[PDB]
RNA sequence: CCCGCAGAAGAAGCACCGGCUAACUCCGUGCCAGCAGCCGCGGUAAUACGGAGGGUGCAAGCGUUAAUCGGAAUUACUGGGCGUAAAGCGCACGCAGGCGGUUUGUUAAGUCAGAUGUGAAAUCCCCGGGCUCAACCUGGGAACUGCAUCUGAUACUGGCAAG
C-alpha cells in the first residue's frame, strides 16, 4: 500500500572488445504516506527487472519522517554531492509544488504542501537522497523538548 | 465564442460521459467510446505528466464549455479569493448561469442551457439576462419568460431531469418553472472526480 | 487478539469513527466478539455504540438505505 | 589578531559537539557569561562556572542526549564584517520556531522568544539549532 | 481665485462628477488642493450618488473660495436634510 | 451539576443562523451559572441514511458541565424548534476536553 | 532648542568662516555594511574663532556666501 | 566575495548583446537586396541554399536567408527583414518575409499558408 | 433599452503533430528540393521535407519577428567560487581604508522603543455599490515597506577618561 511510484529511466553503456552493450537503470521511491519513505535505484540490461529490483531496494533501508498532519515543521537544508535541496511548509489549502525529480518523494512521505525548490545540480539520482536528508534529521517539538529538558 | 464542433468526439477524446448529450439514448451505442478519436485512436497513449495535466485541463473545461482565455481569470480570480484554489475554481465555475439553468434542468444540454439564456428567455430575480455566464450570488431566484414558459424544449428538459442527483444547493420547481439559488456548492456535491489538484499545478507553473 | 485491552482505552468513544468502520461488515451489521478476539468487557461498550452512532446516522442501519 | 572572540566561542561548541568532549575551555568576558546563561535556560548546555581574577576563564559542560551532539547547527551573524540590526518585529525565528536566536537588546540579552514579547530587538547575535 | 471647482473622472458616458476644492488656472481634471466629495448623476435608485463633506466647504467660502453653479445645486439640494 | 454530552444536528438550509444558536445556548448554560467545556462545529456532513428526505446535515458538538432543569429546558427547546432535527443529550462521567 | 548638527572642523585658515566635517555611520542599501560616510559644510564665525581640530555645534540659517548657509554656536574641545 | 570588496566596487553583470544588430531594436525593417547567391551549408549537412545580401535602408549591408520553395528575386528590389538565426549557415541571422513589398508568396503552398506569404485558396 | 416581422436563416479561421511539448499514418522527393528555438532530420522505405487524411492547441483571432523579466543561485545583499573546470597578485614592507583582547565610569552617534508630522491624488490589495455579466466606473479601509522631529534604554559597536 506504500505508494509505488517511479522517477526516471536512464540507459547507461559498456565497451568491450565486441564493442557496446547496454543496459537500463530505473529511479523509484516509495512511501506508506505518513512520515516513512525508502527509495530505490536498480540496473539491468532490461528495463522491467531494473524497475522490479528498484522497488524491492525501495522497499527496505527505511527511513522516517517527524511529520505533522500534512507538512513540515521547520525549513531545513539538504546536499548531497552536487545537489542542494530546499523545502518550506505551506498552507493547508495550498497543494505541494516541486520539480519532478523533486515531486515524488515527496507524496510518498504524507506531505501535502511544501515549497520545494531545486538548488545546483537537477539530476534526478543526486536531488533523491538529497531531500532524504532534511527528513531523515529532522526535529519534532517533543524530542528536542527531551534533549533540551522542555 | 463557443466550441460548437462534434460533441461527442470531445466525450471519446477524453473517454468518459461529459453531459454534452440529454441522456435519451446510450452513449454507447452512439458512438464507439472505448478508444480516442480518429485513426489512431485506439493506440496506447503511454501519457506524460504534462499529458495527463493538460487532459485534466481540458476536461474540466469540455463539461462546462468554457474557453481557455476565460478559463484563466477563472483560476486568476479564485487565486485572488481565500480558501482552497482548486474547489473555488469549481465554485466559480458552477456560478455560471447556463450551467445553473442545466443544473436545475431547463435545459437538455448545457448547450441548450445557454441558448434559454441567450434567447432572452431566463428571468433572475425578476430581471432578464443574456450572458450565460453570469455569477449567480445566493439567494437568487431564476425563472423563464412568459415566451419560452410551456415551450417544448423546457419540458422534454424537465423529465429528464428527475433521474438525475436533483442537487441539493438548488431548489427546483417544476410547477412553476423556476428555482432559487439557496447556497454556493462544495467540492463534497459534484461527482468527486474532478481532479482539482491537477488543475493548480498546471496554472502554477 | 483484542486491540482495546492494551492501549489503555478506559471507554470506547462513539465519536471515534474510524476504528468502527474496521469493525462493522459492509452490510452494517456488528461482527462478533468470536472474530475479532475483543474482551467481553470491551465488547460491551463497543455494541453500545454503534447504536448511538446509528442514531446521529454517522453509521448506517443496514446497505440498503 | 584573534578579532571576533565571541565567534571563537561557538565554534568551541562545533567542535566540542563534534569531537564529544567533555568539557569547552576559552578565556572569559561579560558578554561571553551573558550568552552562557542563555543557553543555560534553554537547556543547551548543564553548567557553566567562571573561575579566575587575574586571567578569568568561562567552563562549558556540554550535553549528549541520545549519546550525539545536542547542538546542531550554531552560526555567528553579527560578524565585525557586517553587523546585523533588527527591530523588534522583524526578528526571525529559528528552526520554525523550535529553535532560538539569542539577541543583544537594549535592556539586556535573551532570546528571541523573550524579545518578541517585551517589545525590543538589537544585535542579532546568533541562531542556536 | 482659489475655488470649489466640479471634476470629471467617470467613464465614456457614464460621469462620475467629482466635486473639488482647486485652483480656478489648474486643469479641470488635474492639480487641485482636496477632496470633499463627489456627486454621481446616473446614481441609482439608492441615494448615495451625492455625497459632500459640509464642514470643510464652510471653511473654504469661509477662507474665501468661490463655487461654480453646480456645486451650488449640490448643496441647495440636500439643504440641511434632504 | 452534573456533565452531560450535547449533539445535535440542523436542516442544511438554516446553516447561516447556527453560530446564533450556541451563542444562544451558552447564553443558558452560563446564564444558569453552568460552564462549557468543548464546543467544536462538525459542519455539513453526509449522513448514511436520509432522515425527512435531505442530505448532508450539519452536526454541533458540546460538553456541558450545569444542572438538569435548564438541559430539559434545552431538550424541549430542540423539540420545539424545528430547524434542529435528531438531537441527543447523553451523560458523561467527567469533564472533558479532547479532539476528534 | 533649535536644530543643530554636530562635526569636526576640517579646515583651520578660512576668512571669517569655517568647513566642519559632519560625519555619519549610514547603513549600505544593498549590502547593508555600515560604512562612514562624511560631509563638509561652509559655516560662518565671527572674526574666525575656532581652528583646526576642533569640534563644533553648527546651525542651519539663511545663505550668507555660496555653500554658506550655516553658522556654529557653540565650540568645545579646543585642543589637539 | 568579500563585502568590504563589494562596496568598493559593486557586482557587474554583463550586457549580453543582441543576437541581430536589426538597428533601434525594431522588429522589421526593409532594405534593397544587392547580390541573390547560393551557399553550402555547415559540416553536418548538405544543401544548396539560397541566401542574398540586402542593403538596409538604415544603411546597413547584411545577408538574409530567403525561405520557401523556388523565388523570383533579383537585384535591387526591396525586401522586408525578418529575424531569426540560421545555424547551418554561418554570417547570416536574419530571414525575409514571403508576399511581403517585392518579394513573392511560395507558389501552391497549403500547410503553413500564414508564415510564407500566400492566400487561402477557395474552399 | 423595450415590443413586434421572417428564418437557420446574414457570420471560422490560424498554428502545430521526432524529443523538449499535445497530437500519426499514406504518397512523391532521394545530402536534391528543403525544415529548423536547441538537439538534429533529408544521400530510394522521412511519425522532422512538400501534399492528403486524421488528430492536437487556441479562437475573431492565430502564428512569426522585436522588446523586458523569470527560470539564471548564470555577478550569488538575501544567495556563488578560486589544488586539478575560470580564478591566490612571484614575494615581502607599508600610507589611507576595513576590523580588533579585556574591566570600570561617562556620552548617546549607530542601534531599539514610543509619540508627532509627512509619505498628493490617481495605481496595487481587501470589503462593498452600478452598468443585463465582465472589462470598466466608484465608496470606504488597508498599504504607501520611506523621511524628519521629539522623548526615553545604554546590551553591543562607536567616542571619551582610567586600568
Amino acid at each position: 500500500e506504500l505508494q509505488e511510484k517511479l522517477i526516471a529511466v536512464n540507459r547507461v553503456s559498456k565497451t568491450v572488445k565486441g564493442g557496446r552493450i547496454f543496459s537500463f537503470t530505473a529511479l523509484t521511491v516509495v512511501g506508506d504516506g505518513n512520515g516513512r519513505v525508502g527509495f530505490g535505484y536498480g540496473k539491468a540490461r532490461e528495463v522491467p527487472a531494473a524497475i522490479q529490483k528498484a522497488m524491492e531496494k525501495a522497499r527496505r533501508n527505511m527511513i522516517n519522517v517527524a511529520l505533522n498532519n500534512g507538512t513540515l515543521q521547520h525549513p531545513v537544508k539538504g546536499v548531497h554531492t552536487g545537489s542542494r535541496v530546499f523545502m518550506q511548509p505551506a498552507s493547508e489549502g495550498t497543494g505541494i509544488i516541486a520539480g519532478g525529480a523533486m515531486r515524488a518523494v515527496l507524496e510518498v512521505a504524507g506531505v501535502h504542501n511544501v515549497l520545494a525548490k531545486a538548488y545546483g545540480s537537477t539530476n534526478p539520482i543526486n536531488v533523491v537522497r538529497a531531500t532524504i536528508d532534511g527528513l531523515e534529521n529532522m526535529n519534532s517539538p517533543e524530542m528536542v523538548a527531551a534533549k533540551r529538558g522542555k | 465564442a463557443r466550441y460548437l464542433g462534434p460533441k461527442l468526439k470531445l466525450s471519446r477524446r477524453e473517454g468518459t460521459d461529459l453531459f454534452l448529450k440529454s441522456g435519451v439514448r446510450a452513449i454507447d451505442t452512439k458512438c464507439k467510446i472505448e478508444q480516442a478519436p480518429g485513426q489512431h485512436g485506439a493506440r496506447k497513449p503511454r501519457l506524460s505528466d504534462y499529458g495527463v495535466q493538460l487532459r485534466e485541463k481540458q476536461k474540466v473545461r469540455r463539461i462546462y464549455g468554457v474557453l481557455e482565455r476565460q478559463f484563466r481569470n477563472y483560476y486568476k480570480e479564485a487565486a485572488r479569493l481565500k480558501g482552497n484554489t482548486g474547489e473555488n475554481l469549481l465554485a466559480l465555475l458552477e456560478g455560471r448561469l447556463d450551467n445553473v439553468v442545466y443544473r436545475m434542468g431547463f435545459g437538455a444540454t448545457r448547450a441548450e442551457a445557454r441558448q434559454l439564456v441567450s434567447h432572452k428567455a431566463i428571468m433572475v430575480n425578476g430581471r432578464v439576462v443574456n450572458i450565460a455566464s453570469y455569477q449567480v450570488s445566493p439567494n437568487d431566484v431564476v425563472s423563464i419568460r412568459e415566451k419560452a414558459k410551456k415551450q417544448s424544449r423546457v419540458k422534454a428538459a424537465l423529465e429528464l431531469a428527475e433521474q438525475r442527483e436533483k442537487p441539493t444547493w438548488l431548489e427546483v420547481d417544476a410547477g412553476k418553472m423556476e428555482g432559487t439559488f439557496k447556497r454556493k456548492p462544495e467540492r463534497s456535491d459534484l461527482s468527486a472526480d474532478i481532479n482539482e489538484h491537477l488543475i493548480v499545478e498546471l496554472y502554477s507553473k | 487478539f483484542c486491540r482495546f485491552t492494551a492501549e489503555g482505552v478506559q471507554e470506547i468513544d462513539y465519536k471515534d469513527i474510524a476504528t468502527l468502520k474496521n469493525y462493522i461488515t459492509e452490510s452494517g451489521k456488528i461482527v462478533p466478539s468470536r472474530i475479532t478476539g475483543t474482551r467481553a468487557k470491551y465488547q460491551r461498550q463497543l455494541a453500545r455504540a454503534i447504536k448511538r452512532a446509528r442514531y446521529l446516522s454517522l453509521l448506517p442501519y443496514t446497505d440498503r438505505h | 589578531s584573534m578579532q571576533d572572540p565571541i565567534a571563537d566561542m561557538l565554534t568551541r561548541i562545533r567542535n566540542g559537539q563534534a569531537a564529544n568532549k567533555a568539557a569547552v575551555t576559552m578565556p572569559s568576558s561579560k558578554l561571553k557569561v551573558a550568552i552562557a546563561n542563555v543557553l543555560k535556560e534553554e537547556g543547551f548546555i548543564e553548567d557553566f562556572k567562571v573561575e579566575g581574577d587575574t586571567k578569568p576563564e568561562l567552563e562549558l559542560t556540554l550535553k549528549y542526549f541520545q549519546g550525539k551532539a545536542v547542538v546542531e547547527s550554531i552560526q555567528r551573524v553579527s560578524r565585525p564584517g557586517l553587523r546585523i540590526y533588527k527591530r523588534k518585529d522583524e526578528l526571525p525565528k529559528v528552526m520554525a520556531g523550535l529553535g532560538i536566536a539569542v539577541v543583544s537588546t537594549s535592556k539586556g540579552v535573551m532570546t528571541d522568544r523573550a524579545a518578541r514579547q517585551a517589545g525590543l530587538g538589537g544585535e542579532i547575535i546568533c541562531y542556536v539549532a | 481665485m482659489v475655488t470649489i471647482r466640479l471634476a470629471r473622472h467617470g467613464a465614456k458616458k457614464r460621469p462620475f462628477y467629482q466635486v473639488v476644492v482647486a485652483d480656478s488656472r489648474n486643469a479641470r481634471n488635474g492639480r487641485f488642493i482636496e477632496r470633499v466629495g463627489f456627486f454621481n448623476p446616473i446614481a441609482s435608485e439608492k441615494e448615495e450618488g451625492t455625497r459632500l463633506d459640509l464642514d470643510r466647504i464652510a471653511h473654504w467660502v469661509g477662507q474665501g473660495a468661490t463655487i461654480s453653479d453646480r456645486v451650488a445645486a449640490l448643496i441647495k439640494e440636500v439643504n440641511k436634510a434632504a | 451539576m452534573r456533565h452531560y454530552e450535547i449533539v445535535f444536528m440542523v436542516h442544511p438550509d438554516q446553516s447561516e443562523q447556527v453560530p446564533g444558536m450556541i451563542e444562544r445556548y451558552t447564553a443558558a448554560i452560563t446564564g444558569a451559572e453552568g460552564k462549557i467545556h468543548r464546543l467544536e462545529d462538525w459542519g455539513r456532513r453526509q449522513l448514511a441514511y436520509p432522515i425527512n428526505k435531505l442530505h448532508k446535515a450539519h452536526y454541533v458538538l458540546m460538553n456541558v458541565e450545569a444542572p438538569q432543569e435548564v438541559i430539559d429546558e434545552l431538550e424541549t427547546t430542540f423539540r420545539f424548534n424545528d430547524a434542529v432535527i435528531r438531537s441527543m443529550v447523553m451523560r458523561t462521567k467527567h469533564a472533558v476536553t479532547e479532539a476528534s | 532648542k533649535i536644530r543643530t548638527l554636530q562635526g569636526r572642523v576640517v579646515s583651520d585658515k578660512m576668512e571669517k568662516s569655517i568647513v566642519v566635517a559632519i560625519e555619519r555611520f549610514v547603513k549600505h542599501p544593498i549590502y547593508g555594511k555600515f560604512i562612514k560616510r562624511t560631509t563638509k559644510l561652509h559655516v560662518h564665525d565671527e572674526n574666525n574663532e575656532c581652528g583646526i581640530g576642533d569640534v563644533v555645534e553648527i546651525r542651519e540659517c539663511r545663505p550668507l556666501s555660496k555653500t554658506k548657509s550655516w553658522t556654529l554656536v557653540r565650540v568645545v574641545e579646543k585642543a589637539v | 566575495a568579500t563585502v568590504n570588496q563589494l562596496v568598493r566596487k559593486p557586482r557587474a553583470r554583463k550586457v549580453a548583446k543582441s543576437n541581430v544588430p536589426a538597428l533601434e531594436a525594431c522588429p522589421q525593417k526593409r532594405g534593397v537586396c544587392t547580390r541573390v547567391y547560393t551557399t553550402t551549408p555547415k559540416k553536418p549537412n548538405s544543401a544548396l541554399r539560397k541566401v542574398c545580401r540586402v542593403r538596409l535602408t538604415n544603411g546597413f549591408e547584411v545577408t538574409s536567408y530567403i525561405g520557401g520553395e523556388g523565388h523570383n528575386l533579383q537585384e535591387h528590389s526591396v525586401i522586408l527583414i525578418r529575424g531569426g538565426r540560421v545555424k547551418d549557415l554561418p554570417g547570416v541571422r536574419y530571414h525575409t518575409v514571403r508576399g511581403a513589398l517585392d518579394c513573392s508568396g511560395v507558389k501552391d503552398r497549403k500547410q503553413a499558408r500564414s508564415k510564407y506569404g500566400v492566400k487561402r485558396p477557395k474552399a
